[PDB]
RNA sequence: GAACGCCCCGCCGGCGGAUGCCUCGGCCCGGGCGGCGACGAAGAGCGCGGCGGAGCGCGAGACGCGGUGCGGACCCGCCCGCCCCGAGAAGCACCGACCCUCGAACGCAGCGCGCCCGGCGCCGCCGCCUCGGCGCCC
RNA sequence: GGCCCCGGGGGCGAAGGCGGCGCGCAGGCCCCGCCGGACCGGCCUCUGGUGCAGAUCUCGGCAGCAGUAGCGCUACUCCGCGCCCCGGAGGACUGAGGGGGAGACGGGUUCCGCGGCGCCUGCAUCUGGCCGCGGGUGACUCGGGCCUAAGCGGCGGGUGAAG
RNA sequence: CGCCCGGCCGCUCAAAAGACCUGAACCCGGCCGGCGCCGGCCCGCCGGCCCCGUCUCGAAACACGGACCGAGGAGCCA
RNA sequence: CGGCCCGAGGCGGCGGGGGCGACGGGCGGAACUUAAGCAUAUCAGUACGCCCCGGAGGAGAAACCAACCGGGAUUCCCCGUAGCGGCGAGCGACGCGGGAGGAGCCCGCCCCGAAGGCGCGCUGUGGGCGCCGCGAGGGGGCCCGAGGGCCCCGCCCGAGAGGGUGCAAGCCCCGUACGGCGGGCGAGUAGCGCUGCUUGAGCGUGCAGCGCG
């Protein structure tokens, strides 16, 4: 909604910064795998109910 | 269980040596018709007990004795019986390298 | 018409955040919170789940305080401090 | 590197305020640095040294100017838990009534030994 | 046979305490013995290996003596200078093949301040447990 | 007839993940312990790393700050930094502080507003200040 | 739990796998060759979550069928190295209750510029709401904050074993 | 390393173990050989042979369950 | 106009509120199930709902049990049939006896009256286990990618529990055994009548409402 109270925008907010791929010093330092974040959403198939 | 009762009863035999771990206790009649005429370990003196060795309860229960002043006598036996018992224990104690006694006292 | 094409009249937000638990689970017209009871003053808490009691309580989060509290009394110098003020 | 705890403890507040403000003002420096770099690690934490000492000198101060009162600020009372706080002290549960007492220190408490 | 109630003698928690060891219990576990020469002249069997020291190996694949280069705690593993990988190109780098700590003996010692203080610390108890027996 | 299909006289390839061996995990019994909170708990939100998503941790002093002890060469990548008879990396234990919004949750509301220039919630106990009554009296 | 005559078999190759002889009425056992790369047992006594073809069994893999069934909204063509993308020229469509221009609700970064084709775009792709990297929403006058509607809370107290 | 324009050759290593230990079955592709069970014969002829499990007086049944393969799967304890 | 009585607003110090999948205390309280049906009965004084503590809690020094040539507060362990019941299905205590542990006291009333905790009180105060640290003893020969393997000779042992190490290690490394620090006696009561629940309690086991007392 283009109309929306301060505290939904801020968890928002808070979804879009974390939504990250793992940077690639980290999977040199840490020694993984594993390099895909299953945390990540995409908003097509995405539920947030924020 | 077996080994913590074991530890409990031998630290309080430090904190009170050389006092044993048990009360004198007098010696009383089994109650029915089926156990009469054996003794078992009662619960405490009566006072007509004392009276007869020269004690008083607060003084008795100063060097060992259990005193039970609602136990009454139901017959004269039952005080020579305890006199004696009681006669006998204030020869065997002493009161300030030293002996604490096991178990139940005079069994 | 009472399956597809009834689902695309809904267009409303029946729940929203809760202020304390953080559940999409307040009732934005009744104004009470379906997970913890919200505004009641004590949780909301049943036996005949206990699934839904392990989910949220005591241990799923920080800690912070107790933390500290219990480390202090088992090796630390508080059972000492206790002896000083209770004399 | 950088600022040691110790060699602030003799300073003056004045002498603490007054360098408290360049170290703020130089992280805005190196900030603004950053978005248009070793150092800049260290004077975060140059802050939190003297932050660290302008508390703990105001707390000495204080925690004096009310040594010998009657109700002394909640901060500066003992360190015990809640349930702590509300017990009997260990004279209050040793008070015993006069009477009561009175028959105590007639028959003490006496050591023998009984024989075999 | 142990007599120590406190001590477990099970290999689930034994394996998992060789892991997941913090850095100073890591640091003890990688000690090697010191060779004879140096065992008469400190009076002490073993060490705790360190960048700086000149170690002979034997019982390996990789048998030789240098420097101590680095120490890989998490693996406990040491790179000595001279033992690599056997390598591809006649100009590409060394590549140090790891040795461990045990493979190793002591062959000359870095010295410092506190090397020579934990040593004498160590005389002293060594002492206190010869005059008892 | 050939080919397709089928069997295997044998030699090789695929697809799939059984079997065997392995295990920083579970489960059972026993022993300790029994230690939260208006001095703001349990829980929730948001934010914090030089390059930083998740989880652990921490709170605008934020991937930590100080003090006493101990320890004595490293700090997973790229860098920085440390290096020495003390100059001090990893690590450990106790102690002192910092401690944003919501929450029993406390000026009202939940993100917007006040009264007053310290501040400003409810109940109860003990005291104290200021008072009401054609209660009993004077 | 025991034994296995100088203390049972093992990198001079354990368990398992694939073929092939033998022994036993049989359940099954033993040996050899190739594979594999670290553990395994014969006899006596003890113990049990101890033997599968089926249960419209459970979970996992997977065949024939089979290169099979199948891929509303009038429409594209020529040239530019040319793709359904872009340009120019032509031919048509939506047809002002619009396949047009904008808001409310819901979505939450899908917006923009540059790059790119591994996934997706049930055909293709050099396209893109897809992927990587940078950016982006400025109010005394517009709305929210204020007022009250239908309602909903609160109120010395009242009631109920309490909630 | 080299050669062609992903492949080949080959390098590390005891070994590719190459995105990973071992690597069974069902099912499939290439080369080579041939045209269901029991019995006799050296071998494609002759002889015999209905689909199992189940309830049932009675099942090859036009009675029901079952494409195939692996692993799990049901009288223990007080 | 003051006192006492009964109330109101404010201020200061102190206390309460919420949290837990156990154990513990107080209330409300099922049905499936069994009876080869089903109403009493059973399941069960259980699930679940509400309230309240602690490190334990509750209980407790006889308005007790008994019938003896008698015991003697409470709790816990071992041991075993009176009885209830469509007298069906089912249900069910306890004393004596053997052990663990053992501990006893107060207020009201009465006497003295402020002797007290003194802005109160004569409508009655006061007295009668965990923290430190040392820590022994193996070589030579074949072989392998690598010796913890094979052959042959030894040492330590209060230590042959075990983990690591390139393949089965007392002697390669950490540990393991042997030790030091802190250390004169209670009233709307008891009881009784009627009614509801509860119990093995049976012309009443325990509780409760109302009337009486
Ligand atoms: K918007
Ligand atoms: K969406
Ligand atoms: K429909
Ligand atoms: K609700
Ligand atoms: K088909
Ligand atoms: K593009
Ligand atoms: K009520
Ligand atoms: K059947
Ligand atoms: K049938
Ligand atoms: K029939
Ligand atoms: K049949
Ligand atoms: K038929
Ligand atoms: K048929
Ligand atoms: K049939
Ligand atoms: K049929
Ligand atoms: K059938
Ligand atoms: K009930
Ligand atoms: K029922
Ligand atoms: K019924
Ligand atoms: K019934
Ligand atoms: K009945
Ligand atoms: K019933
Ligand atoms: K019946
Ligand atoms: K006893
Ligand atoms: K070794
Ligand atoms: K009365
Ligand atoms: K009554
Ligand atoms: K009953
Ligand atoms: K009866
Ligand atoms: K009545
Ligand atoms: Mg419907
Ligand atoms: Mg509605
Ligand atoms: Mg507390
Ligand atoms: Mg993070
Ligand atoms: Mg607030
Ligand atoms: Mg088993
Ligand atoms: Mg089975
Ligand atoms: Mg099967
Ligand atoms: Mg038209
Ligand atoms: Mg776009
Ligand atoms: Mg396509
Ligand atoms: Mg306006
Ligand atoms: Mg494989
Ligand atoms: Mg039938
Ligand atoms: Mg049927
Ligand atoms: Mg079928
Ligand atoms: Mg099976
Ligand atoms: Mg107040
Ligand atoms: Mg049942
Ligand atoms: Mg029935
Ligand atoms: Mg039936
Ligand atoms: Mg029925
Ligand atoms: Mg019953
Ligand atoms: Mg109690
Ligand atoms: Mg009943």
């Amino acid at each position: 909604t283009a109309n929306k109270t301060l505290s939904r925008k801020l968890r928002l907010a808070k979804k879009t910064k974390t939504n990250k791929n793992i940077p690639r010093w980290v999977i040199a330092k840490d020694h993984l795998k594993k390099t895909w974040n299953y945390k990540r959403h995409h908003w097509r198939r995405s539920h947030l109910k924020l | 269980r077996k080994i913590r009762r074991r530890q409990t009863r031998l630290q309080k035999a430090k904190a009170i040596f050389p006092c044993p771990l048990q009360k004198l206790r007098p010696s009383v009649t089994r109650c029915s018709q089926k156990f009469n005429l054996t003794q078992r370990i009662g619960r405490g003196f009566t006072l007509r007990e004392l009276q007869g060795v020269g004690l008083s309860a607060g003084k008795a229960r100063q060097i060992g004795i259990a005193v039970d002043p609602r136990r009454k006598n139901k017959s004269e036996e039952s005080v020579a019986r305890n006199v004696a018992r009681l006669k006998e224990y204030l020869s065997k104690v002493t009161i300030f390298q030293a002996i604490q006694h096991q178990g139940v006292v005079m069994p | 018409s009472k399956g597809t094409a009834s689902f695309g009249k809904r267009h409303t937000r029946i729940h929203g955040s809760c202020r304390r638990c953080g559940k999409h689970s307040f009732h934005l017209q009744k104004h009470e919170c379906a997970s913890c009871g919200y505004p009641s003053a004590k949780m909301r808490r049943y036996n005949w789940s206990y699934k839904s009691l392990r989910r949220r309580t005591q241990g799923t989060g920080s800690m912070s305080h107790m933390r500290k509290v219990y480390r202090a009394y088992n090796s630390g110098t508080l059972k000492a401090n206790a002896r000083k003020y209770l004399a | 590197p950088g600022l040691k705890a110790k060699d602030l403890v003799g300073l003056s507040q004045e002498d603490l305020q007054r360098k408290l403000a360049d170290l703020k003002r130089e992280l805005l420096s190196l900030r603004t640095m950053k978005a248009t770099i070793a150092r800049f690690r260290v004077c975060k934490k140059d802050v939190a040294r003297v932050l660290t000492v302008i508390n703990q000198k105001a707390r000495d101060e204080a925690r004096a100017a009310f040594e010998g009162a009657e109700h002394i600020p909640k901060t500066f009372r003992p360190r015990l838990t809640h349930a702590m706080r509300c017990q009997l002290t260990e004279k209050q549960k040793r008070l015993l009534p006069s009477k009561l007492m009175k028959r105590k220190l007639q028959f003490p408490k006496l050591k023998y030994a009984v024989k075999v | 046979m142990k007599l120590n109630s406190a001590v477990t003698a099970s290999r689930r928690k034994c394996r998992k305490a060789y892991f997941t060891a913090n850095a100073e219990t890591r640091a003890k576990m990688m000690s090697s013995r010191l060779s004879k020469e140096l065992r008469a002249e400190h009076k002490i069997k073993t060490m705790p290996i360190r960048r700086g020291d000149i170690v002979e190996i034997f019982t390996g694949g990789h048998k030789g003596t240098g420097k101590v280069v680095e120490v890989r705690r998490r693996d406990y593993k040491i790179c000595v200078e001279g033992i690599n990988q056997k390598a591809r190109n006649p100009e590409a780098k060394p590549v140090p093949y790891p040795i461990h700590p045990s493979n190793c003996i002591i062959k000359e010692l870095y010295m410092n301040g506190s090397r020579y203080r934990a040593i004498k610390r160590r005389q002293e108890r060594n002492a206190e447990r010869l005059a008892r027996i």
